[PDB]
């Protein structure tokens, strides 16, 4: 089966802009090669196919190129509309094959996290689960580390986190994570720490309280 | 598929394509030469 | 006006079968091949097969050859999908295209999509727990844990707090049930003042949950 690599899951860009999005495939597919679009909440919608032709309806700044195993989809004139999920696909060989997708996402200004701890609530105490949240809002880039730690020990494994799409009035990411734990797992530790690292932190902050205080 | 010289099968549409769409490509179907 | 109305899907327990429904209209779906193609949470988009107008060619993705059954009634200008021996990894939403060139132009139609949950859970709705209350900016929440399935909708004064809301996409636990939280940052001076009440809907289960969030 064809593997079809974008090496980019994310390419950082800016309204009015030239966006390349690439696609390589692990063996030749002359040109039979589409490129998808997808939004988040909505169906997807074709742009090319025959590596370089537009589907009825899409707009002329896009355009594609390549034959063989190199492909690129270009939006000339970046829109906000444009701000999408894209995926290329080869139908040289079945079973047709999809890339990974690549996701435009707006430059900004570096912002680091504000950073939030929730101890557990007394009322989820009660049902005998401990769900402490750290939050970590309006930050950019995106990417970030967060690292739990119950009485400076670090914790593996007994967290969830997950980030919001880009905020479409200010550019920023949050991220939240949860550690959970049982209510007697809880109450046999102090101290209850969320570390986040961000290239907008100088060092990595620490945001921590003590259970019951 | 079977299509005229002056068109080239696409298999994700499955159907015959004109030539003259991709003639303005570096890249045409070989098949495509002769009318380009 | 095209239309491809989809239907069918759901929920369904692992191992379980489901059939989904692809009608379509304002096309001579008889002429065209017809695809499906899903999006699983944290996942690309998948291929899953096609057939062609008289269903003598049908490819499938390998690892869906045997699961899947696609089929099509061109006398009730309709496409199915047959699913069997479902587990967790066909959590989806499947989507119906025709991609086609005819009348000189290459067109794309889709369906509007249809949500398939496979999961032991039983339908459930979210115990909500307060996220209590840097300098000027205080930030507060909701935690909407245990719930199933997708989705749930948060709204913050009934609609009226919209400015620094942030709700998170669920994350999907280990029991099975679903949790996310829903965040606002607010002025710190308002927190004695002002009232902050998340609302919490839960369309699968019918219930709704409003939670003050005071310090
Ligand atoms: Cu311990």
């Amino acid at each position: 089966d064809i593997v079809m690599t974008q090496s980019q899951r994310f390419m950082t860009t800016s309204v009015g802009d030239r966006v390349s999005v690439t696609c390589k495939a692990s063996q030749s597919v002359d040109s039979n090669v589409a490129w998808y679009q997808q939004k988040p909440r909505q169906s997807p919608k074709a742009l090319i196919f025959s590596a370089s032709l537009r589907f009825s309806g899409v707009p002329a700044r896009f355009t594609g190129s390549g034959s063989g195993t190199d492909f690129t989809l270009t939006i000339s004139n970046l829109q906000s509309e444009d701000l999408a999920e894209y995926f290329c696909q080869q139908y040289n060989n079945y079973p047709l094959t999809f890339g990974a997708g690549t996701k435009l996402e707006l430059k900004r200004t570096v912002a680091a996290p504000s950073v939030f701890i929730f101890p557990p609530s007394d009322e989820q105490l009660k049902s005998g689960t401990a769900s402490v949240v750290c939050l970590l809002n309006n930050f950019y880039p995106r990417e970030a580390k967060v690292q739990w730690k119950v009485d400076n020990a670090l914790q593996s494994g007994n967290s969830q986190e997950s980030v919001t799409e880009q905020d479409s009035k200010d550019s920023t990411y949050s991220l939240s994570s949860t550690l959970t734990l049982s209510k007697a797992d809880y109450e046999k530790h102090k101290v209850y720490a969320c570390e986040v690292t961000h290239q907008g932190l100088s060092s990595p902050v620490t945001k921590s309280f003590n259970r019951g205080e | 598929g079977q299509c005229s010289q002056n068109e080239y099968f696409d298999s994700l549409l499955h159907a015959c394509i004109p030539c003259q769409l991709r003639c303005s490509s570096n890249t045409p179907p070989l098949t495509c030469q002769r009318y380009c | 006006q095209v239309q491809l109305q989809q239907s069918g899907g759901g929920l369904v327990q692992p191992g379980g079968s489901l059939k989904l429904s692809c009608a379509a209209s304002g096309i001579d779906f008889s002429r065209y091949w017809m695809s499906w193609v899903r999006r699983a949470p944290g996942k690309g988009l998948e291929w899953i097969g096609e057939i062609n107008p008289d269903s003598s060619t049908i490819n499938y993705a390998p690892s869906l050859k045997d699961k899947f059954i696609i089929s099509r009634d061109n006398a009730k200008n309709t496409l199915y999908l047959q699913m069997s021996k479902v587990r967790s990894e066909d959590t989806a939403l499947y989507y119906c295209a025709s991609l086609y060139y005819d009348y000189g132009d290459a067109m794309d139609y889709w369906g509007q999509g249809t949500s398939v949950t496979v999961s032991s859970a039983s339908t459930k709705g979210p115990s909500v727990f307060p996220l209590a209350p840097s300098g000027g900016t205080a930030a507060l929440g909701c935690l909407v844990k245990d719930y199933f399935p997708e989705p749930v909708t948060v709204s913050w004064n009934s609609g009226a707090l919209t400015s620094g809301v942030h709700t998170f996409p669920a994350v999907l636990q280990s029991s099975g049930l679903y949790s996310l939280s829903s965040v606002v940052t607010v002025p710190s001076s308002s927190l004695g003042t002002q009232t902050y009440i998340c609302n919490v809907n839960h369309k699968p289960s019918n219930t709704k949950v409003d939670k003050r969030v005071e310090p």
